[PDB]
């Protein structure tokens, strides 16, 4: 993986890519990184991808039942308070690298969690195999007071970086943009610049090739 | 790392880099080490970013817990609660802590607590990777009661100094003044101390 | 402790026509989870009409080629210019490899070109000097990919004459250099959608009694 | 003593125009001895499809809890599991032996009843889903199957066009790996019909 | 077998239209100690080659000691040898790879990342890498340590490929490999603010900059950064 | 790998299987592991393949060069010593090479010798070597007889291999037929187990624990 | 503990068990008898290490017959089989597992069909016309492959058996002092005496 | 390799070694022969590490009978195992040493009286009544301890060997294939070939 | 060890404590550590006393050797000839050199050789497990063309807060003076320093 964080103006953004690996094997060429919290709370996650995603879906539905527990929208803080415990716990054994971010009646929020249970403060983050190339375009060309769609380039242009330069990373970008007073867009696949070119052949094998020694119908009713 | 946090007339004053490290990578420039456990009471944070986190969060909690029933606690008090927590579980954490509070009474007092989770009361003190650097320094000018910008300058260049030499500290200073008047912040960026 | 080995990725292909021989490899050079070079080529033409490639671990790669190339000098001073046959390269390749059975060179060597009777020839060999003459032969870190494809598309293992009851096999012909290109293009593209370390480029050289020519295609750079 | 490549074994899956297949080797071996080559990797709970690769106990014991599962879900909710929500059970179930895991490499496939849309679906041993357009790998010749399913693989193929791809990608894949093979097995899946086809292999 | 004790971080390079430019910092690191800084780590042969060495500092110095050598014996019974018989990259290259893969086969390494740049007598751009491995490559953008995880990224944003060689001036060009430093010093711990640039032209030949410093560095939007999560 | 030859009646039968193997990978189905010395010597392979490959074709320059100087074939005790001492020399260097030196001469008549590279050589009649060399033991002992027919002899030669190759892992792609008689050696063809395997199965009834 | 064989014929299972315990360089017993009789129709064979065999083999015993009385009824092969696989599939992720192997030859008397299944102490469970556990396994499966037939009769299976312990005793490296082969059928469990 | 014995009786020595060769799961040979004659009167038993043993032996072979030929005359028992002894005394102490163990049966035709010297892999020699290399003499020396006598004619001797030989069957957990027993005497060597 | 030399306006001083241990046993309390290589040549040694000893006499024989030739050698060409000793048998040595000399032509030099075997020219160099401490001191208190009696309160001063901190440095403090004058010897007890 390569994830970022970006704040700007009126909010924050988070982008990802889209690999996934196994040794030196792609498994996922478009697997999503990008994970609902809550709805206005949205988290990147590198590292071990399970542990990533049941960390956050954990996390997400105690959120949800906190939230109509006390009748107010959840905060960013709430989520890291409760994924950095957790993650403490169980001493690094459950590799989640984090970037959590989103919008709450306290303002707009960007953090980062690591495996052991640390977090960081930030106006624009990197984790992952492919956070040196990320940090090196955020640290190139981050300003204060950047606009959204802005942002939306930096964080964007950052990802492609890991894309290009980190063998971990690549496919494609996708982005989540969260807003102070409006709904948070999730742009599934934002970019797509890795299609695969037209095959030179058809591989559509003449019927009858494969040779057959039992056949039968299955039943799948009652 | 590289932390102090030194006594003086008015009060205490914490001091501390910015520099987070994975390995020789560094993963946050720009990170704060002063940590409030209560109004009056900070501390500087060294070791592993993680325990000390933890450590704090759980101090901070306590204390909050203390003063709801018994009223302020003294700075001594929270050293102890510290050291309750960095002694007990002294084979699983890597936390070396230096504990920093106002009183009226007492004054200014530094507490530090080593990786063992030993207490030791002091007029001033320094922990960390780079404070390694600056005993020899930190030593033959440190004084008790001076001023304020005396203990500022103390501590200014007594971090340049362990930051220059060690690779593990860098960044900007952060500093927090505890005085009967208040709590302030400062920072100091490169342009400024590397060239003391 | 010292580790004299080093592991710098990429693939190669070598397949054989009736009048031709091409043997392909990918341009990317790597080393843990960084790009070292987009375009540091791997296939050379070692003259008398032999193309050679030695994948794996790059010095020792350069090493074995430069000490093969430098066997076909001194091959024409001790025996009047006389052409070097595929056969007799082969073999002169293994007692090479074989010199260092006891501090390897961590390569797969695919060598490639015309036999006595101006039919393609492959010859492939294991990092320590065993060799075989084959039709068809993938190399490096993605032959576990291309091989059993080569298996199918070039030799036509499992397919049968259809309507034959899976009795009569499918029969065994000598591919065009257009349809041998096509199968090379598509085994890369494929591999490289697969495979972290394969990619950036590919540059395949033909060899037929005229000479050999070079042909170059992109691939994609994630 | 690598639990994953013991027994060994491969299951393909793969998505054609209103229609999935899935297949799968039938060894099962002990290291080099090959020991029993009847020893099916496929399952099904109503229309949902499910191969299991890896240690063949786990795989034997994941399909007895799967079935168990499922009975339970069909006699409280009245209807048969989909695909898309069988898959999140075999995520959660494998996800909770986190740290004593089972060690299988499960694929699974179907055709949803209500939308008639084609899945499938893939994890690793600690349940992180894999969905896929086109097609799913897995088990000890997965690099070899990766290979074959990438450049053999088109889109909308017709279920009689569909048997000869997925069938001629686990074969060449197959002959490839000492620890797969043996026989073979392909399921075509429609709508409301289901092929399962033996398929001819060399034997070694 | 050896382990390196006081060493280097990262030198950086690439091409551009009409030759190539290289660049380190001026850092003897001593494990975490910042212990040295006065230490020149690109070495001139000549007026058209510059190396560029990262690791151990020692091994640096040997290696500076046999580039010293291979000038004065090249030198010798050659009359051409400020001409056409001089010393060129190419040459100077396949001299230390030739060294490095012979030390790795004898167990007994040079602990060095080295880059060598500069400009053929037929004004063709030179630039490749050697390791302690006895590995080589080459690149329109090459760099060593972290450079290579941090450094290339930027560098390749300017120049792509072969073709954006001839689109980029050596203005464009200095100004990546100046701005690729700033980031090295954010972020790499075993690196220093003082550094070197050397730039090879093909017209203008070799420019040699000492005592360069790191600048326009953004430190400001630390003071608004309080706590790690619940501090106000 | 497995390989196997056994003396009888009408001289020697050698058979070997194809497969080449790295770990778990199918390195090749198309290997030759019987290296023709002379028109009298075979030798076969088993263990590493460069190993094999390399010291069985260094040991046949061996021979010819005892030929060129004493005027006369080298004998098969003096071939397989050739080749035990060879790789005794490097005992503890971890060469790993299961070998079996079968041939004709005069004064000795058909022999066979197992040399391994541990440095153990050993005469007799039967020897299967590699890791199906079991599975051969299994179907050749059970059927073994010094009378056996020319043609009956190489089938369970035939059959030993095909049925190794079933069930060993690392073991397949075809078997190589020989026959060693007074006359030199003679082959009896490559033969695929792809096609082999059901023939059998079919022609012979065996093979039941498979799916027909 | 080493050697067991089972084989399934026409109408019965045979399973045959070597007679050593060996214990360091001493063959301390040359009659010991490697199986136990689960119900009237079903027989497990088992090898592995020492202690543990007896041990499961007389817990799964005492689990069988004890359902035999509560519902006065033999269960099937095919569930005495499942719930042996059960029992060892949970073992291995205990503190200490089993560390048996076992084969289970039984008659199921409602489908008239004689059933042979082998178990592995991981819990891997197969059906099977012939079976092995241990280094016996690498000569008998390519020697059965052969020489099986699946319509043979008891005599035959026996001389098909005899095969497979000659072929042993001439290559396997230890002395494993003969087997005991018992043979399960329609009419229950006997002991052949004279092999 | 494994099983060597040696009993020495009134006028003859009387060597004992098993016939198998074993490696991993599969008896290679069940017929071999691990002796050498380095002289007329003087035989040599050997076992150990594979390769080792008939490297070792046929080179001690060649040196006697080059001694032989030089002198025309016979080494004495004693001298061949002094020389035997001082060959393995140098061999522990090389980089690769020989991991031979030794019995060495005589007749000493001077004297008129049979000689058995038992010699491990260090170079320890001992001259004794009765010997064994590896597993055997934990079995032999007792039960020869018992049923020895000194003055024992070789038909006695092959009786007593008989007796070890069907206590190694019984008790051995590997399979060795018999003995081949050869005689040591004032006539020469000469083999028993029914055992 | 705590070793330093320091250059200055009249040439050169080294200076170096007096400890030698052994574990945490003080096996000698008054060791010389500035030993002689040449007249107005002389080292500062630290790391394995065994291994630093075998160097010191085989450069003073090298040293000897070239004066009977080519006379007098420069401070240069003697770190040069440490330097090939330290370097080409870096595996098999544990020593961390300083060395320090007087020239007419180039005046006081000092040049330091780390475990490595890298050769390093500075204005001043410390070195030994105590000179960590005192990087910050010596830092900021070192000026350039000092006279005699500064250079030896540097020295002094530094030493001192290194022999404070390091429990493997102690004793009394040596130093040696070179200049055209000559050679001189000096030494500084506790009751002196410890008090500075
Ligand atoms: C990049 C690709 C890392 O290379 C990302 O971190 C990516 C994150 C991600 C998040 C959500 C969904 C998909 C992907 N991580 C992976 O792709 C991850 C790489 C990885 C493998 C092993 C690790 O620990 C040794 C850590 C990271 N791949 C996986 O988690 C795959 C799907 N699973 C496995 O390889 C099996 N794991 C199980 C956990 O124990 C280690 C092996
Ligand atoms: C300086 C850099 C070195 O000691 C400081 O002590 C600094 C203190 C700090 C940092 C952030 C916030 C508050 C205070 N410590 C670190 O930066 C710390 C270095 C460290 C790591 C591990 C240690 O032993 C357990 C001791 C010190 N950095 C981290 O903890 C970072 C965030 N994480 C890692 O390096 C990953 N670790 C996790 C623990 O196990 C080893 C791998
Ligand atoms: C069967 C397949 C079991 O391996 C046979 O023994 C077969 C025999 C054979 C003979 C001639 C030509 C081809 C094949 N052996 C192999 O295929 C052999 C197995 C083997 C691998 C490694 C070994 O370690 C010493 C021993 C045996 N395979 C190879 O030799 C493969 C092709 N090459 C390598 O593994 C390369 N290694 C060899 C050892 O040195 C490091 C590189
Ligand atoms: C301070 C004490 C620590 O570095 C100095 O470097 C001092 C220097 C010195 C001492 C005497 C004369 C001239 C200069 N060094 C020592 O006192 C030294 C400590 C040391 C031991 C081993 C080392 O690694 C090889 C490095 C430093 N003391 C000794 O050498 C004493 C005399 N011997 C031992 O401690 C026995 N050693 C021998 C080497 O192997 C380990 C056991
Ligand atoms: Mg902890
Ligand atoms: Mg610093
Ligand atoms: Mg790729
Ligand atoms: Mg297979
Ligand atoms: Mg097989």
């Amino acid at each position: 993986t390569t994830i970022v964080g970006v704040k700007f103006n009126n909010g924050v953004v988070i982008a990802a890519d889209t690999r996934s690996t196994q040794g030196p094997i792609v498994a996922d060429k478009n697997c999503a990184k990008l994970h609902r919290i809550s709805p206005k709370i949205w988290c990147a996650g590198a590292g071990t991808a399970a542990d990533t995603e049941a960390v956050t879906q954990l996390i997400g539905s105690n959120i949800e039942l906190h939230s109509l527990y006390t009748s107010r929208e959840p905060r960013v803080v709430s989520a890291l308070q409760m994924l950095k415990q957790h993650l403490f716990k169980y001493q690094g054994h459950i590799g989640a690298y984090l970037i959590v971010a989103g919008v709450d009646p306290t303002g707009s929020h960007l953090f980062s969690i690591h495996a052991h249970g640390s977090t960081d403060v930030g106006y624009y983050l990197s984790l992952g195999s492919g956070s040196l190339a990320a940090m090196a375009v955020l640290e190139s060309h981050w300003k204060q007071d950047l606009t959204k769609e802005e942002a939306i380039k930096l964080a964007s242009d950052a990802i492609q970086a890991g894309i290009w330069n980190d063998l971990g990373s690549g496919s494609n970008v996708d982005v989540c943009v969260m807003e102070i007073g409006k709904d948070a867009e999730y742009l599934r696949n934002y970019l797509t610049p890795n299609v695969r070119e037209e095959k030179q052949k058809s591989y559509k094998f003449p019927r009858g090739t494969t040779a057959v020694l039992k056949e039968s119908i299955v039943n799948i009713c009652d | 790392t590289s932390i102090m946090a030194v006594t003086f007339k008015d009060g205490v004053i914490l001091g501390a880099d910015s520099r987070t490290t994975t390995g020789a990578y560094i993963a946050n420039r720009v990170t704060d080490k002063l940590t409030r456990v209560h109004d009056k009471i900070w501390c500087c944070r060294s070791g592993s970013a993680a325990d000390t986190q933890a450590i704090a969060d759980i101090v901070q909690y306590h204390l909050e817990l203390y003063t709801s029933q018994y009223g302020t606690p003294s700075t001594e008090t929270a050293a102890s609660v510290f050291k309750e927590l960095c002694y007990e579980n002294k084979d699983n954490l890597t936390a070396g802590i230096i504990v920093a509070g106002y009183d009226d009474k007492n004054k200014g007092e530094v507490y530090t607590i080593p990786l063992g989770g030993s207490v030791h009361k002091l007029p001033y003190a320094i922990a960390g990777s780079g404070s390694t650097f600056i005993y020899g320094y930190c030593d033959k000018n440190f004084r008790e009661n001076m001023s304020k910008e005396e203990t500022v300058d103390f501590i200014k260049h007594s971090l340049s100094q362990a930051i220059k030499w060690d690779g593990s500290s860098g960044g900007v200073i952060r500093m927090v003044v505890l005085t009967a008047a208040g709590v302030e912040r400062l920072i100091f960026y490169p342009d400024e101390y590397e060239q003391l | 402790q010292f580790n004299p080995y080093g592991d710098n990725g990429g693939t190669i292909l070598g397949i054989a026509g009736e009048d031709f021989a091409v043997l392909a490899g990918d341009t990317r050079n790597i080393t843990d989870y960084s790009i070292n070079s987009r375009y540091e080529p791997k296939v050379f033409d070692c003259g008398d009409n032999i193309v050679m490639s030695a994948n794996g671990f790059a010095a020792d790669g350069d090493a074995l080629v430069k000490r093969f190339k430098n066997s076909v000098k001194w091959y024409h001073f001790d025996h009047n210019d006389k052409k070097l046959s595929i056969n007799s390269a082969a073999r002169n390749i293994q007692h090479l490899l074989y010199g260092k059975r006891f501090f390897p060179y961590y390569v797969h060597t695919i060598i490639a070109g015309l036999d006595e009777d101006g039919k393609g020839a492959v010859y492939s060999f294991d990092p320590v000097g065993s060799y075989e003459r084959e039709q068809c032969r993938a190399g490096g870190a993605a032959a576990s990919l291309i091989m059993p494809f080569l298996d199918n598309q070039v030799n036509f293992k499992n397919q049968y004459e259809p309507g034959t009851n899976g009795k009569v096999k499918k029969p065994l012909k000598y591919l065009s250099v257009e349809e041998v290109i096509k199968l090379v293009r598509d085994s890369f593209t494929s591999a490289t959608e697969r495979h972290i370390q394969v990619g950036d480029g590919l540059e395949i050289l033909i060899v037929t009694k005229d000479g050999v020519r070079k042909e170059f295609y992109e691939l994609k750079r994630d | 003593s690598d639990p994953s490549s013991i027994n060994g074994g491969i299951v393909v899956a793969m998505t054609g125009k209103d229609c999935v297949a899935i297949a799968c080797d039938l060894r099962l071996g002990s290291q080099s001895l090959g020991v029993s080559n009847k020893f099916e990797k496929i399952f099904h709970y109503g229309h949902v499809f499910l191969g299991i690769t890896g240690l063949a106990t786990d795989v034997t014991t994941l399909n007895e809890m799967f079935r168990y599962k499922t009975n339970l879900y069909k006699l409280k909710e009245e209807r048969a599991i989909e695909p898309e929500t069988f898959t999140q059970l075999v995520s959660s179930s494998l996800y909770e032996r986190r740290f004593g895991p089972y060690f299988v490499g499960p694929v699974v496939a179907g055709i949803n009843s209500k939308s008639g849309k084609p899945f499938i679906a893939g994890f690793d041993l600690i349940g992180c889903i894999d969905e896929a357009k086109d097609f799913i790998v897995s088990g000890t010749a997965s690099d070899q199957l990766f290979g074959m399913c990438e450049s053999l693989y088109e889109p909308n193929l017709e279920p009689e066009d569909l048997f000869e791809t997925i069938s001629q990608a686990l074969l060449n894949a197959a002959d490839r790996d000492a620890l797969s093979g043996w026989g073979a097995v392909v399921y075509i899946i429609k709508k409301d019909e289901v092929v399962k086809r033996y398929l001819k292999m060399r034997q070694d | 077998t050896q382990q390196p004790i006081v060493t280097g971080t990262s030198v950086i390079s690439m091409k551009y239209d009409n030759g190539v430019i290289i660049a380190a910092d001026n850092l003897g690191s001593y494990g975490s100690l910042l212990r040295f800084n006065g230490v020149e780590r690109l070495i001139p042969v000549g007026d058209n080659t510059v190396v560029g060495i990262s690791g151990d500092i020692s091994d640096m110095q040997h290696i500076e000691r046999l580039l010293k050598d291979l000038v004065t014996e090249n030198a010798y019974d050659n009359p051409l040898a400020d001409a056409e018989e001089a010393l060129e990259p190419s040459y100077i290259f396949e001299y230390l790879a030739t060294v490095m893969y012979q030390r790795r086969s004898k167990m007994n390494p040079l602990w060095n990342a080295i880059i060598v740049a500069g400009v053929q007598s037929n004004g063709d751009q030179f630039l490749r890498y050697v390791n302690l491995l006895g590995v080589t490559y080459s690149s329109p953008t090459l760099a060593t340590g972290f450079g290579a995880h941090m450094a290339n990224p930027l560098l390749r944003k300017v120049v792509d490929r072969e073709s954006d060689i001839p689109k980029t001036t050596v203005q464009v060009a200095e100004e990546a490999i100046v701005n690729a430093m700033r980031v090295l010093y954010y972020r790499d711990a075993r690196s220093s603010r003082n550094f070197s640039l050397a730039i090879i032209d093909k017209n203008t030949g070799l420019t040699f900059k000492k005592n360069l410093q790191v600048e326009n560095m953004k430190w400001d939007f630390a003071k608004d950064i309080k706590g790690y999560g619940t501090q106000k | 790998t497995t390989t196997l030859a056994f003396r009888f009646q009408g001289g020697i039968i050698v058979a070997v299987d194809s497969r080449a193997t790295a770990g778990n990978w199918v390195a090749s189905q198309t290997v030759k592991k019987v290296i023709e010395i002379n028109p009298f010597l075979l030798g076969t392979m088993a263990g590493g393949a460069a190993d094999c490959q390399f010291w069985e074709t260094w040991l046949g320059s061996q021979f010819r060069l005892h030929e060129l100087r004493e005027k006369e074939r080298i004998s098969v005790a003096a071939a397989s010593k050739i080749l035990s001492n060879l790789v005794y020399q490097y005992k503890g260097a971890g060469l790993s090479m299961g070998t079996m030196i079968c041939g004709y001469t005069r004064k000795e008549g058909p022999t066979i010798y197992y040399v391994d590279s541990d440095g153990t050589r050993l005469k007799g009649d039967i020897f299967c070597v590699g890791s199906g060399q079991t599975f051969a033991y299994g179907v050749l002992d059970s059927n073994y007889k010094w009378d056996l027919s020319v043609e009956d002899a190489l089938y369970l030669g035939k059959r030993s291999i095909l049925a190794a190759a079933h069930r060993d892992a690392y073991s397949g792609g075809s078997v190589n037929l020989y026959h060693v008689t007074e006359d030199g050696w003679i082959y009896h063809g490559n033969h695929d187990v792809g096609e082999l395997f059901w023939k059998v199965k079919e022609e012979e009834g065996s093979f039941n624990n498979v799916i027909g | 503990m080493d050697i067991i064989l089972g084989i399934r014929v026409q109408d019965s299972v045979i399973l045959a068990s070597s007679k050593a315990v060996t214990r360091g360089i001493s063959v301390l017993k040359d009659s010991d008898d490697k199986t136990r009789q689960l119900s009237p129709h079903t027989l497990m064979s088992f090898a592995g290490e020492a202690g543990d065999t007896v041990q499961f083999a007389e817990y799964i015993q005492a689990n069988i017959q004890l359902y035999s009385i509560r519902e006065d009824y033999e269960l099937s092969p095919q569930a005495v089989s499942s719930f042996v696989r059960q029992e060892l599939a949970k073992s291995i992720r205990s503190r200490r597992p089993y560390q048996v192997n076992v084969l289970i030859g039984g008659y199921d008397k409602k489908k008239n069909k004689p059933e042979l299944y082998q178990i592995d102490y991981l819990g891997t469970k197969v059906e099977l016309p012939y079976g092995a556990h241990g280094y016996s396994g690498f000569y008998t499966f390519s020697l059965l492959d052969h020489h099986y037939r699946p319509d043979m009769t008891t005599e035959e299976g026996l001389d098909l058996l005899k095969l497979c312990v000659q072929e042993l005793e001439k290559r396997m490296p230890m002395d494993f002092k003969g087997v005991i082969v018992k043979i399960v059928d329609k009419d229950g469990i006997r002991q052949v005496d004279d092999f």
